[PDB]
């Protein structure tokens, strides 16, 4: 005691919470508009911001395979279940001491 | 420097560690801060 | 005694140049160290400067021999330098492991 | 007092001693001595000791 | 930090400055005073000049029998974002920053 | 009369041979003096001249402080009669 005297405990962003991390991250990349954000979040339930900043990712590789420059809607929701699957089998809910 | 030749003695620094706390980042506790346990204090204060 | 070297890699004065007279890099003449032309009113002795790596593991450019051919020294030979001059003089045989390797075999 | 610290200052002034171990005895009344940091070195012996 | 294990800090000649020098450029030093003196390539080495180029033999992957999932995944990593590269910086999205593969060998 | 240790390393052939010291440089010796080339093969421990280092002979012969420690030279009592019984132990050990 004396360093280190509060512990202050960061969870997952929530249900609400998932959907602000989606706006941060169509908007630094290339997009046609997209609006699927509402189905998108229940698809990618429990998944930390890096996560959702390589779904992007994942929608951004979907997409230059059609020969596009920019995000698809569809995209969007192909990324979303593959990084889902992954996400699991890798899964970590862990807390540091 | 030129020829080696033993002219002075330093103050020791190795061959037997450091593992000291000086007085001069001594604790800021003193018998003072003691609130409690003052029967027992006279012991220590007698031992030590 | 010459203490023993061997050529990490060669890079050539003759073409890279090394000394200060009108260029810093590239020479013309390209048997000179510094000279593009004959009216600088300079000429130089250089055959090529070889960087060699000594067995005391400080690296050195080193100078020509009284003999060598720069087609006989180049990388992964084994030369013979000065021990306090670092100059070439006299080149050495190839290899090196055959001290370990005479034993092993029988 | 003038010839004994003319004496130690003297003793400074000669350039180091080193210590070894002799390994050996040779034939030639040499011996082969172990330095202690350095190599061995083999070398004649002293002119007053044998 | 010369080749005479040393590290040395020297006032700078006329004939060579900073600018004529940059981190980790291979340089000549005078060998009695220590002062840079000429300036030199950066260094080369005989088995790094080897290392480049040897896809050669080339076991492709008509002659690799199956392995899928895996040769799917790394071209996503890696070949379809290299020869698309140009879109890739009009989108903004990262390239992946290297790959690891990994298993019983 | 002062002298350095070099292992031989190799020969080469005209008469020199190339030594390592137990300083890190190597250094490139010839061979001169009463000790032929027939009397050295690589592996074999060279005594160096001081001021130009020189194949002078051998006379180390591979020696090493290890070898004094493995050399004995005190004698044991010991013999039978000094053995009390075990006369099967005592006739195995003597026919091996």
């Amino acid at each position: 005691p004396g360093r280190l005297d509060r512990k202050v405990e960061i969870p997952l962003p929530n249900e609400a919470g998932r959907l602000e991390i989606f706006k941060i991250h169509t908007a630094k990349v290339k997009k046609t508009g997209e609006f699927d954000f509402e189905a998108a979040v229940k698809m990618s339930d429990g998944f930390n911001g890096a996560d959702i900043r390589n779904c992007a990712t994942e929608a951004g590789f979907f997409a230059i395979r059609d020969d596009r420059d920019h995000i698809n809607p569809d995209d969007l929701m192909k990324a979303v279940r593959k990084v889902a699957e992954v996400k699991k089998l890798e899964g970590t809910i862990e807390y540091q001491k | 420097r030129h020829s080696n030749a033993l002219v002075d003695i330093l103050p020791p620094d190795s061959d037997s560690s450091i593992s000291v706390m000086g007085e001069n980042e001594k604790p800021d506790v003193t018998y003072a801060d003691v609130g409690g346990l003052d029967m027992q204090k006279q012991e220590i204060r007698e031992a030590v | 005694p010459l203490q023993v070297a061997r050529c990490t890699k060669i890079i050539k004065g003759n073409g890279e140049s090394d000394e200060t007279t009108t260029d810093n890099n590239n020479s013309g003449n390209s048997n000179s160290n510094s000279n593009q032309q004959s009216t600088d009113a300079d000429e130089d002795d250089e055959d090529a400067k070889y960087v060699i790596n000594l067995k005391q593991i400080a690296k050195f450019v080193v100078g020509l021999g009284e003999r060598v051919s720069p087609t006989d020294i180049e990388e992964g030979m084994r030369v013979g330098v000065d021990r306090s001059k670092y100059n070439i003089e006299l080149p050495l045989p190839p290899r090196i492991d055959p001290s370990v390797t005479m034993m092993t075999v029988e | 007092k003038v010839r004994f610290i003319k004496d130690e200052l003297r003793l400074l002034q000669e350039p180091g001693s080193y210590v070894g171990e002799v390994i050996k005895i040779v034939s030639d009344k040499k011996v082969l001595v172990k330095v202690q940091p350095e190599g061995k070195y083999i070398v004649d012996v002293a002119k007053d000791i044998n | 930090k010369t080749s005479s294990r040393q590290t040395v800090f020297l006032p700078m000649v006329g004939l060579v400055d900073p600018d004529k020098l940059k981190p980790n450029d291979l340089v000549g030093v005078n060998k009695d005073s220590y002062l840079i003196l000429d300036t030199l390539p950066s260094e080369f080495d005989s088995r790094v000049k080897a290392m480049e180029v040897d896809e050669k033999p080339t076991e492709t992957y008509s002659d690799v029998g199956g392995l899928d999932k895996q040769i799917e995944e790394l071209v996503e990593a890696i070949v379809l974002p290299m020869k698309r590269a140009d879109k890739f910086k009009d989108m903004g999205i990262r390239a992946p920053k290297g790959a690891l593969m990994y298993g019983p060998p | 009369n002062p002298l350095s240790i070099g292992t031989l390393e190799e020969i080469i052939d005209d008469d020199h041979a190339i030594v390592t010291s137990p300083t890190m440089p190597d250094y490139y010796v010839s061979i001169l003096s009463f000790v032929d080339k027939e009397l050295l093969e690589p592996g074999c421990s060279v005594l160096l001249h001081h001021k130009t280092m020189s194949i002078v002979g051998v006379l180390q012969d591979d020696a090493d402080p290890m070898v004094s420690v493995m050399k004995m030279d005190k004698s044991p009592t010991e013999s039978y009669s000094d053995i009390g019984g075990l006369e099967s132990q005592i006739q195995e050990i003597k026919e091996s």
